[PDB]
């Protein structure tokens, strides 16, 4: 017997075994596409007859059969189990169309034919990792971006927000200010490397403005990388340059409310009666998300425009790269949940909307 | 009565997880205690 | 195979057998500034200078124990079984803290303990044979703050008071405390000779450099005072009447003596506060080397140790293991 926990990231899936801390494999989540179509760093490995494509554009699917190989080749390689006899726990996006819904769980039942399944939203998932009860989740995932009101362990879809604005997104404008600083990007490789770089040295400054002072007059934040070539690359400024783009979208020539703005916007959405509450239980996501200065300066941010009158008690897990697998592998491994699952005859005898009728 | 019914699911399933996290955390410390008072005794072993 | 003790001391190390009464070989230690080991293959050096010219034998055969001080810290002591066990290769092991085998040495498991080595002095209450961490006052106002009222005291003598010459310059003040140092107020005083034969009256000097530890920073008896206050409650009362001393840093004239009343005006008349006076120098010299002697020598003994075994089956953790 086993217990089967899979996330799926907005751009690499990680997935693992309830009872578990970390996911049993993870890797980027493209697939390959011969002009046999292999899968993620499989298919990666064969780019010259296999061509990158992410079935999770904007964080939703694009066409079945490249999540049917995706799982095809997790469970036949990573995993090299049988899922078909134990429970499948599935994650996904809030306010998904039901079609996405009831067409992955026909997938499932019939392509694989796994006794037990079951499907909830990634944000709530991740508060359950986070061991509170009422709070405003911030969606800082990998693709795309959320802000999910959770309630009792119950959420509104309706004052959700969404953007689909994640670390992809803040990478290409990484790799454009880059360029302008007097460098190139182009493939695949230079993407990578422009996030590795990010990953390295990129942080969030405190008062931009000053920051920027520091930057032209504190060489300090121009620092030094070994590029794979071996090139040395002065970053100041830019280290935090596109960090702040995720309160201005201006910085890439797009117009909304700040991150920080976005989340006032949902806290108001919701009912007032809690939203002090609300401000005492921020969160974060996405290890994409971690970078320095970052939570304090949205902590300082929040107490600014939010009044003061309220508790604005922020919530920053240094861990949440994971939040929502931990939480997946927290809730598989609870007594009262393992009736919940849906068996295969209970498809058999309802049929796909069965998910509907009862996984909530 | 189904709009009813998954807020209790809700509540119960928040409950069951608070519940777990507050035994962890009191499984940790007093194995920290019973640890350091194994230690004692094992000092007073000595003293034996 | 007769288990070798041997004491790591701060500014002299006293080694031998269990079953023998004296440390055959006491020689100045340096790698333990601060109180633990702070320069590894120093330390590894000595400890194979002992082995091989201090008591001419391998360490391979007979089982060890070595001393330790009560504030050191852990990753000392997995490092030091670490080093000892793989080096050495000794078939029994084992680490004791110096405060606890004073306390063994005298005879009397609950009680308090004060001494003093390079750059330290302090006070550790001991209840069960067990060193209570939280009670332990560490204080600057060691001997070597003394001697170096001395040395200057010396300097401003004017008199010429490598590394050998440093060696006699600290020896020498050293040696002139034990003489002269006691706790015109002090009426005429010695003839003490240096050995090219210079000298002077040494007059009030004796009695104002000793008072240092007590007033130059806490003095020793503040350093007492309150380490009983952060332990427990009830227990204090024995501690009072178990307090003991060792140290060669501990030997002044009328050191003890002064101890005895600075104490005995501050404890509660009422208490029955003792000093048990092993002043003797041999008695404090060897007192730490004297418990640990002890213990290695008891038939209990062959439990104790972590043998060579425990290293095989378990690293460095055995060590928080098998070591109160």
């Amino acid at each position: 017997i086993a217990a089967l926990v899979v996330d799926n990231g907005s751009g690499m899936c990680k997935a693992g075994f309830a009872g578990d801390d970390a996911p049993r494999a993870v890797f980027p989540s493209i697939v390959g596409r011969p002009r046999d179509s292999y899968v993620g760093d499989e298919a990666q490995s064969k780019r010259g007859i296999l061509t990158l494509k992410y079935p999770i554009e904007h964080g939703i699917v694009t066409n079945w059969d490249d999540m049917e190989k995706i799982w095809h080749h997790t469970f036949y390689n990573e995993l090299r189990v049988a899922p078909e006899e134990h429970p499948v726990l599935l994650t996904e996006a809030p306010l998904n169309p039901k079609a996405n819904r009831e067409k992955m769980t026909q997938i499932m039942f019939e392509t694989f034919n796994t006794p037990a399944m079951y499907v909830a939203i990634q944000a709530v998932l991740s508060l359950y990792a986070s061991g509170r009860t009422t709070g405003i989740v911030m969606d800082s995932g990998d693709g795309v971006t959320h802000t999910v009101p959770i309630y009792e362990g119950y959420a509104l879809p309706h004052a959700i927000l969404r953007l689909d604005l994640a670390g992809r997104d803040l990478t290409d404008y990484l790799m454009k200010i880059l360029t302008e600083r007097g460098y190139s990007f182009t493939t695949t490789a230079e993407r990578e490397i422009v996030r590795d770089i990010k990953e390295k040295l990129c942080y969030v400054a405190l008062d931009f403005e000053q920051e920027m002072a520091t930057a032209a007059s504190s060489s300090s934040l121009e620092k030094s990388y070994e590029l794979p070539d071996g090139q040395v690359i002065t970053i100041g400024n830019e280290r935090f340059r596109c960090p702040e783009a995720l309160f201005q979208p201006s910085f890439l020539g797009m117009e909304s409310c700040g991150i920080h703005e976005t989340t006032f916007n949902s806290i108001m959405k919701c009912d007032v009666d809690i939203r002090k509450d609300l401000y005492a239980n921020t969160v974060l996501s996405g290890g994409t998300t971690m970078y320095p200065g970052i939570a304090d300066r949205m902590q300082k941010e929040i107490t600014a425009l939010a009044p003061s009158t309220m508790k604005i008690k922020i919530i920053a897990p240094p861990e949440r790269k994971y939040s929502v697998w931990i939480g997946g592998s927290i809730l598989a491994s609870l007594s009262t949940f393992q009736q919940m699952w849906i068996s295969k005859q209970e498809y058999d005898e309802s049929g796909p909307s069965i998910v509907h009728r009862k996984c909530f | 009565q189904e709009r009813r019914w998954k807020v209790a699911a809700a509540k119960k399933l928040v409950r069951t997880v608070v519940r777990h996290h507050e035994e962890k955390q009191l499984r940790e410390e007093r194995g920290k205690k019973e640890e350091q008072s194994r230690l004692r005794r094992i000092a007073a072993s000595t003293a034996r | 195979v007769g288990a070798l003790v041997f004491d790591i001391g701060s500014y002299t190390v006293r080694a031998g057998y269990a079953g023998e009464d004296c440390p055959k070989v006491d020689f100045p230690t340096s790698p333990l500034k601060n109180g633990m080991v702070e320069d590894w293959d120093s330390f590894q050096a000595i400890l194979d200078h002992t082995y091989k010219m201090h008591v001419k034998s391998e360490a391979s055969l007979h089982p060890v124990l070595m001393s330790e001080a009560p504030w050191n810290t852990r990753a000392k002591r997995e490092k030091l079984t670490e080093l000892m066990f793989e080096h050495y290769n000794i078939p029994a092991f084992f680490l004791c803290k110096t405060a606890v085998l004073t306390a063994f040495a005298n005879g009397r498991s609950t009680g308090l303990i004060l001494d003093s080595g390079a750059t330290h002095t302090t006070a550790i209450p001991v209840h069960d044979g067990y060193v209570l961490q939280q009670g332990i006052v560490k204080s600057p106002l060691a001997g070597d703050f003394i001697t170096m009222q001395c040395r200057e005291l010396f300097q401003e003598m004017n008199i010429e008071l490598r590394s050998w010459h440093n060696y006699m310059c600290n020896c020498v003040i050293q040696d002139f405390q034990a003489s002269v140092l006691q706790v015109a107020a002090q009426m005429p005083t010695v003839h003490y000779e240096f050995p090219n034969g210079y000298n002077c009256d040494f007059g009030a000097e004796r009695l104002k450099i000793p008072e240092g530890l007590f007033d130059p920073m806490l003095g020793v008896s503040h350093v007492v005072t309150t380490s009983v206050g952060m332990c427990d409650i009830d227990i204090r009362p024995g501690l009072y009447g178990s307090v003991i001393v060792a140290g060669g840093n501990t030997l002044i004239q009328s050191f003890t003596d002064r101890l005895n009343r600075e104490l005995s005006q501050k404890t509660p008349p009422s208490m029955r506060l003792k000093l048990i006076a092993n002043n003797t120098t041999v008695e404090r010299r060897f007192s730490s080397w004297i418990g640990g002697s002890i213990l290695a020598s008891l038939g209990t003994f062959q439990q104790m140790w972590i043998s060579k075994q425990e290293y095989e089956e378990g690293g460095k953790q055995c060590v928080e293991r098998k070591c109160p």
